[PDB]
Parts: C-alpha cells; structure tokens; sequence
C-alpha cells in the first residue's frame, strides 16, 4: 500500500520549533515531487510546502514563507519538513503526498489527482 | 580579418542548461586559442582529433561553440563515446569529434543559496540522444507498462530534474560551465583561421 508515513510532531508554545519527516512506503522517492499538507480543525488539506524529485527546486505557500523549510534525503527516501516560529494558526494535522511537478521541474501544490493514500498524518499543536 | 568573438561565448552573463544546449556559429574571422589558455580559470581544456598546444596552425571551415551548465563530476561525459544520463539524453558528441572541450568551475556565479532553480537535465528518455541532437520535450515518460495519458503519477515520470546548486556543494557537484567548440571541415573554402 504506496504510502508516506509521516513521523515528528508534537506539542509546541508560540515561537516553538518542529522537525516532520516522512518515510515513503512500496515506492521509492527519487524521482518524485513530495508535498507537505496540513488539516487544520475541520478544514481541508491544504498544501504548504513542495519539493521537487532532485530536491533542487522547493515552494511554500505565503502563510509558512520563511518559517518552514521542506528537503529530501533521497537515499533515505524521507522527505522533511522544519518549522520554525510556529503559531497557534499552525495547528493542524500533517501528511505528505506526490504532487506535480511544473513544466520547468519545480512543484505544484495539489496532490495528484489519483491520490487517496494520506497516512495517518501527524498531530502538531501550537499552543500557550 | 577581424577577430572570432569568443569573449561573447566565454563572458556571456548566462548559460543554457544542458538539455537546451546553445550553439553559436564562428565563422569569417580569426581565432586566437591564446587568449582562451592564458585566462587560466579552465580546469578542463582538451582536444580531439587535433593538438591542444597547436590550435594557433589551423584553419577549418566553420567552428560552432556549443555552451551549457553541468556538474563538475559530469565534465567527464562531454566526449566522444561517452555514456551516462548527459552524454546519452543532453548533450552526445560524435564519435568521429574534432574539436576542443573546456570547462571551469561557476560556483561563484551559477549556485544561489536559495538554490538555482533554472539549470535543468533530462534524466529519462525512450532512446539515446544522436549526436548534436537537441531535445527540449517535457513529455511525461512512461516508466512502466501502464500509459501515462499525459500525467505524472506512479512509473509516469516528469523528465527534467533541477541541479539545484547551491555555494556549500563539494566540488564533484558544483557547477561548471562547458564550452564544446566543434572545427568542422567541408570541401569548401575556409573561413576560420589562427595566426599560423
Ligand atoms: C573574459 O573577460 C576577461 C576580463 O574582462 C578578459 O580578460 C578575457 O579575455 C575574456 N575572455 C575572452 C574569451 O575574451
């Protein structure tokens, strides 16, 4: 069962700082655009953060620019996400999923279309 | 005559990524090989089919400079014969190559810290490149024995990667600019001469 299985995560103050990562699981990395999502409480899966396959290319959305940082180990075949400055608004469950790449190698945001393998995600909660 | 333009090819602000490889033409002009080994920058400066230190004898009938960005460690596939992903889907001499290949290390201009996004190489491809060959499709690559239908997905590959340099890169993977110049000699007059 094609799979990223995230890990990491936790409980934070404002301020507080994260590593994710997540492992892909019946296929291997290399080759592949890895997004970062999050469900905030009762929203859907927004796209955050995205890499592309050689890791050369990365886009964040405007919430998380300069406060998150996605990378790839591709021996490893983990994908990582560092989130730094964290705020209440982060709150939210976590996954990882394959997106797209655009016409010049970089990454989109949305999970391919097919896509209905999210993990159980990981909890993160910034909060006083 | 007048001067073959090398400075516009050696000096120019940007390069192409290897996948979409520049050529320009010389022709009509002299060209002084001086000026190219005494701004020893060049860390690869080899010939083939005629002698490094002899360039300043020749003539030939047009020299084309084909020019791009690839990784120090890859400086090596730029030759006759060669094989691996830019030898075979970028950038394939002829095995019969006369000509000269020079390469220089472009950290310093070519790697960002944010990461360089443009610099691109085809790293799948149904068949080998022919020699002088220019590919710049972005077809989605069928990796499997399922059809693609035109979207990325599993075994449906996108087929440009990014170098993605960065300043702190070992050398093997730095950037280095390439420039191969091709002496082509037809039954013809010759139009590109060094002072002999
Ligand atoms: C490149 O620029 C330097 C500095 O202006 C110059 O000395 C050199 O001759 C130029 N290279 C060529 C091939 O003209």
């Amino acid at each position: 069962q094609v799979q990223l299985v995230e890990s990491g995560g936790g409980l934070v103050q404002p301020g507080g700082t994260l590593r994710l990562s997540c492992a892909a699981s019946g296929f291997t990395l290399d080759y592949y655009a890895i997004g970062w999502f999050r469900q905030a409480p009762g929203k859907e899966r927004e796209g955050v953060s995205c890499i592309s396959g050689s890791g050369g290319i990365t886009n964040y959305t405007d919430s998380v620019k300069g406060r998150f940082t996605i990378s790839r180990d591709n021996a490893k075949n983990t994908v990582y996400l560092q989130m730094n400055s964290l705020k209440p608004e982060d709150t939210a469950v976590y996954y990882c999923a394959p997106v797209s790449h655009t016409v010049v190698a970089g990454c989109a945001f949305e999970a391919w279309t097919d896509f209905g393998s999210w993990g159980q995600g990981t909890q993160v909660t910034v909060s006083s | 005559t007048n001067l073959c333009p090398f400075g516009e090819v050696f000096n120019a602000t940007r390069f192409a990524s290897v996948y979409a490889w520049n050529r320009k033409r010389i022709s009509n002009c002299v060209a002084d090989y001086s000026v190219l080994y005494n701004s020893a920058s060049f860390s690869t400066f080899k010939c083939y089919g005629v002698s490094p230190t002899k360039l300043n004898d020749l003539c030939f009938t047009n020299v084309y400079a084909d020019s791009f960005v690839i990784r120090g460690d890859e400086v090596r596939q730029i030759a006759p014969g060669q094989t691996g992903k830019i030898a075979d889907y970028n950038y394939k001499l002829p095995d019969d190559f006369t000509g000269c290949v020079i390469a220089w290390n472009s950290n310093n201009l070519d790697s960002k810290v944010g990461g360089n996004y443009n610099y691109l190489y085809r790293l799948f491809r149904k068949s080998n490149l022919k020699p002088f060959e220019r590919d710049i499709s972005t077809e989605i690559y069928q990796a499997g024995s399922t059809p693609c239908n035109g979207v990325e997905g599993f075994n449906c590959y996108f087929p440009l990667q990014s170098y993605g340099f960065q300043p702190t890169n070992g050398v093997g993977y730095q950037p280095y600019r390439v420039v191969v110049l091709s002496f082509e000699l037809l039954h013809a007059p010759a139009t590109v001469c060094g002072p002999k």
